[PDB]
RNA sequence: ACCCGAAACCGGUCGAUCUAGCCCGGGGCAGGGUGAAGUCCCUCAACCGAGGGAUGGAGGCCCGCUAGGGGUGCUGAUGUG
RNA sequence: GGGCCAGGGUUCCACGGCAAUGGUCGUCAGCCGUGGGUUAGUCGGUCCUAACCCCGCCCGUAACUCGGCGCGGGGGAAAGGGAAACGGGUUUAUAUUCCCGUACCGCGGGGGUAGGUGCGGCAACGCAAGCCCGGAGGGUGACGCCUCGGGGUAGGCGGACCGGCCGAUGAGGCCGGCUAAGCGUAUAAGCCCGGGGAGUGCCGUAAUGGCGAGAACCGGGUGAAAGCGCGAAUGGCCCCCCCGUUAGGGGGGUUCCGCCGAUCCCUGGGGCCCGUGAAAAGCCCUCCGGGAAUUCCGAUCCCCCGCGACCGUACCGAGAACCGACACAGGUGCCCCUGGGUGAGAAGCCUAAGGCGUGUCGGGGGAAACCCGGCCGAGGGAACUCGGCAAACUGGCCCCGUAACUUCGGGAGAAGGGGUGCCUGCGGGUGCGUAACCCGCAGGUCGCAGUGACUAGGGGGGCCCGACUGUUUAAUAAAAA
RNA sequence: GCAUGAAUGGCGUAACGAGGUCCCCGCUGUCCCCGGCCGGGGCCCGGCGAAACCUCUGCCUGGCGCGCAUGCCAGGGACC
């Protein structure tokens, strides 16, 4: 973990990147039909894939 | 040093057999000797390794038996090789 | 503001030792461990020896001895025949071999 | 034991990390293979016709 | 039923595979073609404790700049020097051809072929006699008491192994036993057969007995061969 | 400590900074002596120390100017006199 | 072959981060006791010998809530913990 | 409590919030939203090789992505080997990385010098002691377990003195009185080198021990951790004063003695193995051949200058940041470290520093019965029960004393008996010491009780089985297996 | 010796053992024979807030019955 490959840290960042809600924008320019996406994650609960 | 019997084998406590004991300290006890080195003919010679012993005088360095500087097989061919 | 330390006071402690100097604080119902735990054995011995050597070549420098017999002090020493300096001299005294 | 206090001596080095070639995370780290296409152990792509993972990959079952 | 430790351990796996790493080397002659026709004079330059061996090894270096490993025979002293070749004299430590040693020396090392290397009487404490000189084979009285032919060619070296009398002394303690059979990976503890199962050993079963003659013939299959293996008689006499 | 200074082949030792705080210096085992390359007792003029420490000095200061100062005196002497009674 | 249910058999693959074994490289075990080999010393006698005093630190040794490891009894608590 | 792996991957910081999450509430948060945060020639990867693995040729197979010996190549350790940095300061969050100060390592260059062509010692050796290419040898890297002596440093204790606080502006107690890398500098043990020539023997150690194969004894050489000087008092720490509306500016000191002393460093002995406790890269030295050099070549020595790539660096590190579905009393990691008193003690108990009141629902109550955990119980003392289950007795230390049996080692702390506090004063051991530790003696005196709490064996006699230490059914059997 | 026995070993055995077994001194709430006290639950108040389970229901005596009925027959009793 204090030592990392800059391949896991590029991943870890892309996910990290991911980890986020909508916009609001979206949200009304789709008149209130996305409301979420299925990349949310909390970091204590649902876990990365690698 | 002041036991009858034990020997070497004291450390044992009042285990491991009568008849192991015995065999322990007799080959303990003759091995801990000094022996006369063969170069020097002074009795300084210690076993170093299994096989190998060593003069603390002269620093002579030489192969014998296990738990003996010489065995009977290795006195008889060096007496049969003069 | 960064408050001062309140250190733990030593009073009783340095009382109690002062008492124990004085032989207090010392007796057989104050102790819990052996007496070789208190004393320990090697460096008795240790110490009786390293005085007696010494005493015995400050007397041979001081010639109050010669050699043969500072040789044979020297071999009752290891020996153990002496427990203390004081044992030495009474021993040197009661042979008459200081001059 | 072998239960939950077994499940906590898991903190060693993962059994399998992410491949290079098919991206999934199924390397063999210690012994230096695939255990999904063959990276490192074979040339041609790990495929079975007994396995459907292929072929769900593309919607083809 | 399940295997043997027999058949395991023919598949080399490390629970039987012999720590091969930890050892000083293979102890073989120089070549025989430095041997033929020529004399070699070497110096002992160190005697070592060869974990598995049971007999101390030493390095010989030549004149001709080689270096080797050799058994080191009773006797042996740092810094002396020995001889290898038809020419070599008799003495404890020299390698020489079969048809060159005097009956009734005592030899060791001796090679099954004309330049193999050596392959007989290695054992600590060990020593061959030679019985008989003839123009087509030397008779050497081994260890195990039989009278083996030899080519005169085959190379030998005059003397005892050291290290006899190894087992004068008892190993008292199991640890003991751990330590000497771990340094060369023999399988230690060993289990019995007739404490095993039915379904591991021939055998095994509830009952702590063998339920069949414990003489095996020598024509049985592998996984069969327990006990005593095409005895002749059993018991003592 | 890190599990690389957890090593017994580090030396620790705990240091008070002037600024007052305490903290904990590393440093790596010096080499032994050098030894006789026939009787193997310790040698004379040679110093000890790690790679940089023997490249820290002179030549000069790294063995005494006598010949073969691999061998202790006496088995210096000892080379000579059998090379020179060889020689006649 | 109206519908559901077996234990099981067979092929190809996946696993020694749990656990079993073995190999290479590493970290650790407060304090105390007993006193084996070894090395001796002193006194009285001397044809024998007898007595006393040391040193030495061995052990699959002993006590031990040191750390760490194990799991005998209470068949104790808990036993939708 | 402090530090930091693996694992987690933003959980780290600030501001703005409480719809949901948090075993209750919540204005709080490891939660939600908005903005940020990880800076290296010296720390680690990168280099070497270990166990081991892969690829090519080859052989086998109907064949292969399957099996395999031998040759050639490569890989393989973030706790093994391995070039080089340490203080102070700075940010909301990074710092051995940023700023300041003082250094070191590798490569290349410039100017000098030693040497090419130089000396002092009987010697051990002291020395700047020529440059470039290739090879060889030696050393170092490079090693187990047990045990002891010597030297040193952290840390601790007592006393003096200067500031501050408390105390009664009494006695006394407490707080601060600090010093990094780097550079220069030398002794100890060990090993040597000259002189010297012993035994009805001398010499030495904790111990073993050494001597005509050269001892006492007199000189010297080489050789560690450390200490000392510069770094460095313009820095840090403590105290005092003026301005104090905000914001700031100055003045003082930071000195000695004695004792203990490591599980932290250095260095030597001894003992054990049917057990022998890694390799290579790298570095140093020496020796062989070859090449250039005279109005010239040229350093391992002095001064100066230039360059030094890529990746990790936040945070937790666990009775809420890992695994076990959880803010799980388990496991991973107790993996590395520890002031004072009592005490043999890293034991128990109290306490300083540091941390916490989040091993997170609160309030009430003679508010019961009953259950779990704990204390006591008159007379009897196992009459209970399958069975003394559970509980209880004993308990540390000192001195007397100690059986059958025995493998002579043991049994054994067998059994059993006496003493133990406090005060006053002497004596002894080592010691220069009226420093420190330890061991005795006499007297006085108090209580029911003096190892007064804490810590802390109950014991003995027959029989069966297995010799012993050890191992086993992870999750009903620890055993005679 | 229903039906022991000599390396599927026989007999004996010091030391050792959280192994099974009998006895003795001492000790004690194991017991005669149980009684007090403390802390946490239980209980009440303010909050969060489930699960196992559930044909519908649910009083007895003597009987019939697939032979041991809350539910049927004859009696008895019963406010929620
Ligand atoms: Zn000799
Ligand atoms: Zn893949
Ligand atoms: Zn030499």
């Amino acid at each position: 973990a204090r030592n990392k490959p800059l391949a896991k840290k590029l991943r870890l960042a892309k996910a990290l990147k991911q980890n986020r809600r909508v916009p609001v924008w979206v949200i009304v320019k789709t008149n209130r039909r996305v409301l979420t996406h299925p990349k949310r994650r909390y970091w204590r609960r649902t876990k990365l894939k690698e | 040093s002041g036991t009858k019997k034990v020997g070497s084998a004291g450390r044992f406590g009042a285990r491991y057999g009568l008849k192991i004991r015995r065999r322990v300290a007799a080959v303990e006890a003759k091995m801990r000797q000094k022996h006369t080195c063969p170069v020097c003919g002074r009795k300084a010679v210690k076993r170093i390794s299994t096989g190998i012993w060593q003069c603390q005088k002269c620093g002579a360095t030489f192969a014998g038996g296990a738990y003996l500087p010489v065995t009977p097989a290795g006195k008889a061919v060096r007496r049969i090789t003069e | 503001k960064k408050k001062p330390i309140k250190g733990q006071s030593r009073y009783r402690a340095k009382i109690r030792h002062e008492q124990k100097k004085k032989g207090r604080h010392r007796g057989p119902g104050s102790r819990k461990g052996k007496k070789t735990a208190r004393m320990g054995k090697k460096e008795l011995w240790i110490k009786t020896i390293r005085a007696l050597r010494k005493e015995l070549r400050k007397l041979k420098a001081q010639k109050k001895i010669d050699r043969k017999t500072y040789r044979m002090l020297y071999i009752r020493a290891k020996g153990g025949q002496f427990k203390n300096k004081h044992q030495l001299y009474l021993f040197l005294e009661e042979h008459g071999l200081l001059k | 034991g072998s239960g939950t206090a077994t499940f906590g001596k898991r903190n060693s080095t993962p059994t399998h990390i992410r491949c290079r070639r098919c991206g999934r995370v199924s390397y063999n780290v210690k012994k230096g293979y695939c255990a999904a296409c063959g990276f490192g152990r074979s040339r041609r792509l790990r495929k079975y016709r007994w396995s459907k993972k292929w072929k769900k990959k593309k919607n083809a079952h | 039923g399940k295997s043997l430790i027999q058949q395991r351990r023919g598949k080399g796996s490390p629970t039987f595979k012999s720590p091969s790493h930890r050892f000083r080397g293979a102890v073989k002659y120089i070549p025989l073609n430095y041997t033929q026709e020529k004399t070699l004079r070497g110096v002992v330059e160190e005697i070592m404790h060869d974990p598995g061996r049971t007999a101390p090894v030493a390095r010989v270096k030549f004149e001709n700049g080689i270096e080797k490993l050799i058994i080191a025979p009773e006797g042996l002293l740092v810094g002396q020097e020995i001889y290898i070749g038809p020419d070599a004299p008799i003495a404890v430590g020299n390698t020489l051809p079969l048809a060159k040693i005097p009956e009734g020396t005592y030899v060791y090392n001796i090679e099954g072929i004309p330049g193999d290397g050596g392959k007989y009487v290695r054992a600590g404490g060990t020593y061959a006699l030679v019985v008989s000189r003839e123009p087509d084979k030397v008779i050497v009285q081994l260890p195990s008491g039989e009278l083996k032919a030899f080519n005169p060619m085959c190379r030998a070296t005059i003397g005892v192994v050291a290290g006899g009398g190894r087992l004068e002394k008892p190993l008292v303690k199991a640890g003991k036993a751990y330590y000497k059979y771990k340094a060369r990976n023999k399988f230690w503890p060993t289990p019995r057969g007739v404490k095993m199962n039915a379904v591991n050993h021939p055998f095994g079963g509830k009952e702590h007995h063998p339920g069949k003659p414990t003489t095996t013939s020598r024509r049985a299959p592998p996984g069969r061969k327990v006990g005593h293996i095409a005895a002749r008689r059993t018991g003592r006499r | 400590m890190k599990p690389m200074y957890r090593s017994r082949s580090w030396r620790r030792k705990y240091v008070r900074t002037p600024g007052g705080r305490v903290v904990i210096h590393f440093e790596r085992k010096k080499p032994k002596i050098a030894h006789c390359a026939m009787c193997g007792r310790p040698l004379n003029g040679i110093p000890r120390g790690r790679p940089v420490e023997m490249r820290k000095l002179p030549k000069t200061k790294k063995r005494p100017e006598r010949p073969m100062p691999h061998l202790c005196p006496r088995c210096m002497r000892k080379v000579m006199k059998e090379q020179i009674r060889a020689q006649l």
